[PDB]
């Protein structure tokens, strides 16, 4: 299927998303550094077919392995700078998100 | 673990033992569902 | 001087000569900033006003009797910016002179 | 042999140019590929033929040493020949050029040859009671609707007329068959009338190959009498021609073969068993196929004669047409299949044509065969042109796409957008994107990106299936942690937790198998599992565990 | 268009304009290479040039 | 997996030549089998045998004798020897010096 760029990504706390806006793409002017997310993109993982005891650890804490895994654009390690511009090229068939 | 390595000709018999079944058709994948 | 070298092109004695009249450099779709932003080669369309003249196979020395005229499109030719550089796929390129 | 001293010149210099290896060549080499092969043979033994003066100050000898004299032999021999034996295409061109391309209305002659060759086999069929009994059985079989009535014919020479001429066949067949010196004229006239039919292809094919099976059973018993006695018992070959050959069913040629009281005869006592039993076999087989042996023997022998005549002329037909086949194939050359693949698929189509021909239509064979051949060649080019086999209608769609794209490129100014092809064609605009992403061919993983190392493309492809060693070293730690947590549980709850998932065992089990293991209903087992889970959910058994959920 | 576009788009005499600098551009434009299609290679020359 | 058909990005697969060579050998092998079933005139089956021999000979060591078959890229495509032999085979780079 497709890949989204939404600002909701599995397996990362809200503290690591004070930079991304609602549409998924970082604010212009935010000071990022290595490991931050410049763009929040997830790709569908179907399906996991998980392990033994990992299954028990899932049952214990009632969580659900997400149907998606994340492949989001994070700053290469070492880099540290100011996002000074962001353009959004969109295919013609698609419909533009909020940021575009 | 092991020792010397032998190289030699291979009979058709030894080759048929190496394999796991013969390849008859020349197609690779299924072009829409890529199984 | 590249059109005269092959024009006019005659048939195999066919009493029909496709002769060149002139050409012109079109207007560039994108200017160099937009051409870098989109990843396009900055260039100009090349219109050519050929002309098919025909002679029917009687006389005298191919009577020009049934001729035509058009403006044909033969390819786009990249353009050198005001600093002598090209934009070939949004990337700046330079054609280094050769010593042959 | 100036070549031979060219080699010594290249040696005593330590290198050869293209100038020298153009000087000391044979003056009669016109095919450049011969020059290619011989300069390769030279370099293979030394010395490498660079194109200029160098090696001037490069004093570096990997050209030793048995290859030297062998390669010199091959070079000294290349003048003895003229080639080529290296291009299959040219050797095939010569091969077809051997056969004179002159069958100018000899085609109809050889075609009539085929017709009256495949009717000697028709007669030999007409003398085979078993195939004709099959035809009668399947007449009464299909008219009873045991199959479609057309199961017997691909057309013939009326339903009730068909079935009742089959009825007259039945009556002529009974007057043929119960008149066991009366069968001669009846059987022969019934075969005369019978030869006016037109079988189903598979019908005739099966019946005649089972005719062959019948005669081959007779032939196998012939082996059993031949090698068992003449080649194993040392029976005299002249003897095997004398006594057995001619009678073949009575007991007067083998049982009167041991009895002939000779050095050969009274040694037949040890292979006497299988000949004794083979006589039983053949004697019952005479009636098994419907006639004594020698009759159907020589009828199928004439069958073989007729089929050989048929095939040997279709050869000349096929070659005289393949002279055309090559030409017809040459207009499909870049389409993805190398040339000799094309002409081979063409020749397959050509054999197809020659085995479906008719002079009756009064036309020229060329057009019919060329229709067959172009059809089969395009079938080939379709079915085996790409590394991923895309179907044929899809290739039609792709061709439409290419043509209309080239057209819009020179009519709509700049280029065709697929949104524009969605209108220019009557397609749904995701069919177009699909067919465009489907028609592209694969990139070769050895295509070199021109970098420093000259590494190719196939070395920049990560393996997105492997697990990172950190992840495996995690779940090993997870096995540790879960085993630890279970250790601090009652053996009931721990065994139920393990047996419920697949934790450190083979297959996980349903609740009922677990109750089996403990003699409880599955509800008891659900209670146990829920209590163990509730116990584990609390920290002090679950801090590290929940930390495995890193989020 | 294909031939001229593969000249301009991919050939040894069409390079990324080195631009880390004003002088870098201005001295990459005024450059006289002796390689490329129609010119000798590295192996074949060689201390002639 | 040693001659994979990995999916690159954009539905544009990448393969190694060995798939092309194995296709070329299996095609002519099957065609020869069908010729032998049809009882063809031995001219065509002779050409088919020679074609299959060139296929196997270009699969074993391409460019050895008969002007190596070139892939779709214009290029003389590699064979088992070229994955073994030469400066670029196994024995030289990944068998002596690795990342
Ligand atoms: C490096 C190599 C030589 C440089 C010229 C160039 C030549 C053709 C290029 C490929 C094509 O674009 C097709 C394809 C487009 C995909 O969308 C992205 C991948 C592909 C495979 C490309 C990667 C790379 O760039 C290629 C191999
Ligand atoms: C660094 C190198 C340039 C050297 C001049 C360029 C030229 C060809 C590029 C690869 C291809 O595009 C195919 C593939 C596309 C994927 O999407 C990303 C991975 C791949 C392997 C690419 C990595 C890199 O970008 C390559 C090696």
């Amino acid at each position: 299927g497709p890949e989204e760029i939404t600002a909701d990504i599995p397996n990362v706390g809200e503290a690591a998303l004070s930079k991304l806006d609602e549409s998924g793409i970082v604010y212009i002017g935010a000071e990022v550094t290595g490991g931050d997310i410049l763009v929040g993109k997830v790709t569908p993982k179907g399906e996991t077919q998980l392990t033994p005891e990992e299954k028990l650890l899932r049952a214990i804490f009632g969580e659900k392995a997400s149907d998606v895994k994340d492949s989001s654009l994070r700053v290469p390690n070492g880099v540290s700078g100011t996002v000074i511009d962001v353009q959004v090229f969109t295919r013609d068939g698609v419909e533009k998100d909020k940021r575009a | 673990e092991f020792d010397a390595i032998k190289i030699a000709l291979a009979s058709p018999d030894m080759i048929r033992s190496w394999s796991f079944g013969e390849v008859k058709k020349p197609e690779t994948i299924n072009y829409r569902t890529f199984k | 001087a590249a059109f005269r070298s092959v024009f006019p092109i005659q048939s195999y004695s066919g009493n029909s000569e496709l002769q060149y009249v002139s050409y012109r450099l079109g207007e560039p779709v994108f200017d160099v900033q937009e051409c870098q932003i989109r990843g396009v080669t900055y260039s100009a369309p090349l219109r050519v006003k050929l002309r098919l003249v025909i002679y029917e196979r009687e006389a005298p020395e191919g009577t020009v009797k049934d001729i035509k005229e058009q403006e044909v499109y033969m390819g786009e030719i990249p353009l050198m910016t005001d600093n002598g550089t090209f934009v070939i796929n949004g990337t700046e390129r330079v054609i280094v002179s050769q010593l042959h | 042999s100036q070549l031979k001293l060219l080699v010594t010149r290249g040696k005593e210099q330590g290198y050869l140019t293209y100038a020298e290896v153009n000087d000391h060549l044979p003056e009669d080499i016109v095919d450049s590929d011969q020059i290619e092969d011989i300069i390769q043979m030279i370099n293979d033994m030394g010395i490498q033929v660079m194109e200029e003066a160098p090696d001037a100050d490069d004093l570096m000898n990997t050209a030793d040493e048995d290859a030297a004299e062998a390669a010199a032999q091959v070079l000294s021999s290349v003048e003895s020949e003229i080639g080529r034996t290296t291009d299959p295409v040219r050797m095939y061109m010569r091969e077809m050029g051997t056969v004179e391309l002159l069958t100018r209305e000899g085609e109809i002659d050889i075609a009539k040859r085929i017709e009256d060759g495949i009717n000697q086999v028709q007669c030999s069929v007409a003398e085979y009671p078993e195939a004709i009994t099959y035809l009668l059985e399947q007449y009464d079989r299909v008219e009873a609707e045991e199959a479609r009535l057309s199961d017997l014919i691909t057309g013939f020479v009326d339903p009730e007329l068909a079935r009742e001429k089959f009825a007259e066949l039945r009556a002529q067949y009974v007057v043929t068959r119960d008149t066991i010196a009366t069968a001669q004229e009846e059987i022969l006239k019934l075969s005369e009338v019978f030869k006016q039919f037109r079988l189903v292809p598979k019908q005739f094919d099966y019946l005649v190959n089972s005719m062959r099976v019948m005669m081959d059973r007779v032939r196998t018993q012939e082996r059993l009498i031949m090698k068992l006695c003449v080649e194993q018992c040392k029976m005299p070959k002249k003897n095997f021609i004398t006594l057995f050959t001619g009678n073949e069913t009575s007991d007067t040629w083998f049982n009167a073969a041991i009895a002939m009281n000779k050095p050969w005869s009274e040694k037949l006592h040890d292979v006497s068993e299988e000949v004794h039993r083979a006589l039983q076999k053949l004697q019952q087989i005479e009636e098994e196929t419907g006639l004594t042996i020698e009759q159907v023997k020589d009828i199928n022998r004439r069958m073989s004669i007729g089929e050989a005549k048929a095939r040997r002329a279709k050869k000349e037909m096929v070659e005289a047409n393949l002279r055309l086949v090559i030409s017809i194939a040459k207009k499909y050359t870049n389409r993805g299949l190398q040339f000799l693949d094309l002409i081979q698929e063409g020749n397959i189509g050509l054999m197809k044509a020659v085995d479906k021909f008719e002079y009756r239509r009064g036309y020229k064979f060329s057009t019919y065969a060329t229709w067959w051949i172009r059809q089969a060649i395009t079938r080939s080019i379709a079915d085996q042109a790409r590394t991923i086999r895309i179907p044929v209608h899809m290739i039609e769609t792709i061709n439409k796409l290419n043509r209309i794209s080239r057209q819009m490129l020179q009519e709509m100014g700049r280029e065709p957008t697929p949104e524009e092809l969605a209108e220019r064609m009557l397609m749904p605009e995701d069919k177009i994107r699909k067919v465009l992403k489907i028609a592209k061919e694969p990139i070769s993983m050895e295509t070199p990106i021109g970098d420093d190392e000259d590494s190719h493309l196939g070395d920049f492809i990560e393996d997105t299936t492997l697990e990172l060693p950190l992840d495996s070293a995690t779940t090993e730690s997870l096995r540790a942690a879960t085993h630890d947590v279970l250790a601090g549980l009652t053996a009931r709850e721990a065994k139920v937790l393990r047996m419920r998932f697949g934790i450190d065992m083979n297959t996980d089990y349903t609740l009922e198998e677990v109750g089996k293991q403990f003699d409880v209903t599955r509800e008891r087992i659900r209670q146990i599992e829920a209590k163990a889970l509730r116990k584990l959910r609390h920290p002090s058994r679950s801090e590290v565990l929940r930390s495995f959920l890193d989020d | 268009s294909a031939a001229v576009k593969e000249f301009f788009g991919s050939s040894q005499l069409s390079q990324f304009m080195d631009q880390n600098n004003p002088l870098s551009e201005i001295t990459h434009k005024r450059r006289i290479s002796a390689l490329g299609p129609g010119g000798l290679t590295r192996e074949r020359a060689g201390f002639e040039v | 997996d040693l001659r994979p058909l990995v999916p690159l990005d954009g539905g544009r697969f990448a393969t190694s030549d060995l798939n092309d060579l194995y296709r070329r050998v299996i095609n002519r092998n099957n065609r020869l089998k069908r010729l032998l079933d049809l009882a063809a005139p031995d001219i065509i089956v002779r050409n088919e045998k020679r074609m299959l021999q060139e296929a196997v000979d270009a699969l074993l060591d391409n460019g050895r004798r008969g002007r190596a078959i070139t892939g779709s890229n214009k290029r003389p495509l590699k064979s088992l020897a070229d994955m073994i032999k030469g400066k670029q085979g196994r024995f030289r780079q990944n068998l002596l010096g690795k990342r």
